[PDB]
């Protein structure tokens, strides 16, 4: 027949947005990154995400500039909590990073597999069963994406099951942010999912979207390409209504 | 974040010129021919408000730390919302400087004791006709430094050179004179930081208003024309203005403003920051200071 999480939950989940803006400890300690800037404009993609969100009766819970360390306990909190009458978790990560990393405020890596382990059925076994969807806006490399020419156009389950993971970014590529407008990947996934949402459609849906959008966006500049790419180790459609 | 950029591309000019006592200022000067291997005898020459007492060698990492300065200073003025992620000698072995009392210079040039004779006529007849004459003029004072880059030059670091010097009168002679050529335009690629110099709009609105910059190509693009007096400071630039549209939701215009360049000066300290990046002039001239008297 078929199937499809549940979302009926008044308070759908919380929306752990981490949004990075000052990378001045940073500029100072770790040597490598002192020619480094701040994300000027994070708070259009963090404003941004809050309302798309919101109207998707996610009880958001925003957090200020956050160092590596701040980041861990975070995130060790809202997975000793209960999830039950939530049926869906979401965290959004805002910052600079490299390969498969996430830069802090302080200036040290995270790699992400211990920042989205965190909340395995294991660890969590509130949120076991319950999508946890992970949004991580960050570089991940210093190289730049080509572009060529289309000319178109009651029992047990798997620890690490139900899992959506949106990369702004494939890897060792860099992802692009706009202080004026905002990052194109976390825009495209608001203009995208708050629109497509209403008339029901997965989450799978409108990441494949998304990854059109940014695949057009184009840095005028040096010829820069972005191309997201999402991990899903899902087990049925992710859809969340709203009114 | 990238480590791919500054390299053989980085070259405009930079120039500092700081009083360093009571009569004694000292002149920094990094232009693109001295960041080349050079193969063959290379010459250069400008102007001094006074006598050279010593000439050194200074470490590249001076560079950057004066376009610095300076770049950062003019940014304030931006609006750029590109896409961003996450008869007096001093030898040396490969230089040679010579300062001489420029109406001098005109009357021996010839004399090539500075090793620049190789070249012979078919090439130092060049800089009389080009450059000399923009050297010397009805107030033959404006002592002119002459310097003879030697290959081995590049070898190591500290490219930069610095002239240590006695203004005479109370002058100061910012370098940006070009060698006069025959199409009649000439390109400005230079960030200059001078202190202890006094205000001048008068001659600052004449050269920021002869500049052209460069294009953003944009039919809406217009270049628009400053003359700020803020708390403790005072800027006379030229500024590149376009809006720009959303590139999803609401209708947000962006005004931009870019590709800024002229004069800004700080009321206080008494410094004064100068931006001509790529801009286009008719006006080939060296900017006349006075030292705070």
């Amino acid at each position: 027949l078929d199937k499809v999480y549940q979302m009926k939950s008044k308070p759908r989940g919380y929306c752990l947005i981490i949004n990075n803006h000052n990378f001045a400890k940073a500029r100072e300690k770790v040597p490598k990154l002192h020619s480094i800037r701040d994300r000027n404009g994070t708070h259009l993609d963090a404003g941004a995400l809050t309302t798309t969100f919101e109207e998707l009766h996610f009880e958001i819970k925003p957090h200020h500039d956050c160092t590596v360390e701040q980041i861990y306990e975070i995130l060790k909190i809202y997975q000793l909590m209960d999830h039950s009458n939530m049926d869906c978790f979401i965290c959004c990560i805002l910052s600079h990073g490299d390969k498969g990393i996430i830069y802090g405020t302080d200036g040290q890596e995270a790699p992400i597999y211990e920042l989205t382990s965190q909340f395995t059925g294991l660890k969590c076994p509130s949120l076991a069963g319950k999508p946890k969807v992970f949004f991580i806006q960050a570089c991940q490399g210093d190289n730049y994406q080509k572009g060529i020419p289309v000319e178109t156009d009651t029992r047990y389950i798997p620890d690490e099951a139900d899992f959506l993971l949106g990369m702004a970014t494939v890897n060792n590529c860099v992802s692009y942010r706009n202080p004026a407008e905002g990052t194109w990947y976390i825009q495209s996934l608001c203009q995208s999912l708050r629109e497509r949402c209403p008339r029901g459609d997965d989450i799978l849906t409108i990441l494949t979207e998304v990854n059109y959008e940014v695949s057009n966006k184009d840095d005028k500049k040096n010829m820069g390409k972005q191309m997201p790419q999402p991990t899903f180790t899902l087990r049925k459609k992710l859809v969340f209504p709203s009114d | 974040c990238v480590i791919f950029p500054v390299e053989i591309d980085v070259s405009q000019t930079i120039i500092r010129d700081c009083q360093v006592d009571k009569q004694t200022r000292e002149l920094v000067y990094i232009n693109k021919i001295m960041n080349t291997q050079l193969t063959k005898p290379v010459l250069m020459m400008f102007n001094i408000s006074g006598p050279i007492r010593s000439v050194t060698r200074k470490n590249n990492n001076l560079r950057d730390r004066i376009k610095s300065k300076v770049d950062e200073q003019f940014d304030q003025l931006e609006r750029d919302y590109s896409d961003q992620m996450d008869i007096k000698y001093f030898k040396d072995e490969h230089y040679s400087v010579s300062c001489q009392n420029g109406s001098v210079l005109k009357s021996k040039f010839a004399k090539i004791l500075k090793s620049h004779d190789y070249t012979d006529k078919k090439s130092i007849e060049a800089y009389e006709k080009y450059c000399l004459p923009k050297l010397v003029d009805e107030r033959n004072d404006y002592y002119v430094a002459v310097c003879v880059l030697k290959p081995g030059f590049e070898n190591g670091s500290n490219q930069v050179l610095s002239f240590e010097y006695n203004p005479i009168g109370n002058k100061v002679i910012v370098p940006f004179a070009h060698e006069i050529n025959d199409t009649g335009l000439y390109e400005y690629d230079v960030v200059a930081y001078v202190d202890s110099v006094q205000f001048d709009g008068e001659q600052f609105e004449e050269f920021v208003q002869s500049l052209i910059l460069p294009s953003s190509f944009k039919n809406s693009e217009k270049v628009l024309y400053y003359n700020e007096a803020s708390k403790n400071k005072s800027m006379i630039y030229k500024a590149l203005e376009f809006t720009t549209e959303s590139s999803w939701g609401k209708s947000e215009k962006y005004n931009w403003k870019i590709f800024c360049n002229g004069f800004i000066y700080d009321k206080k300290s008494k410094v004064l920051y100068v931006k001509l990046h790529n801009v286009t002039s008719a006006l080939n001239k060296n900017v006349i200071l006075n030292t705070i008297k």
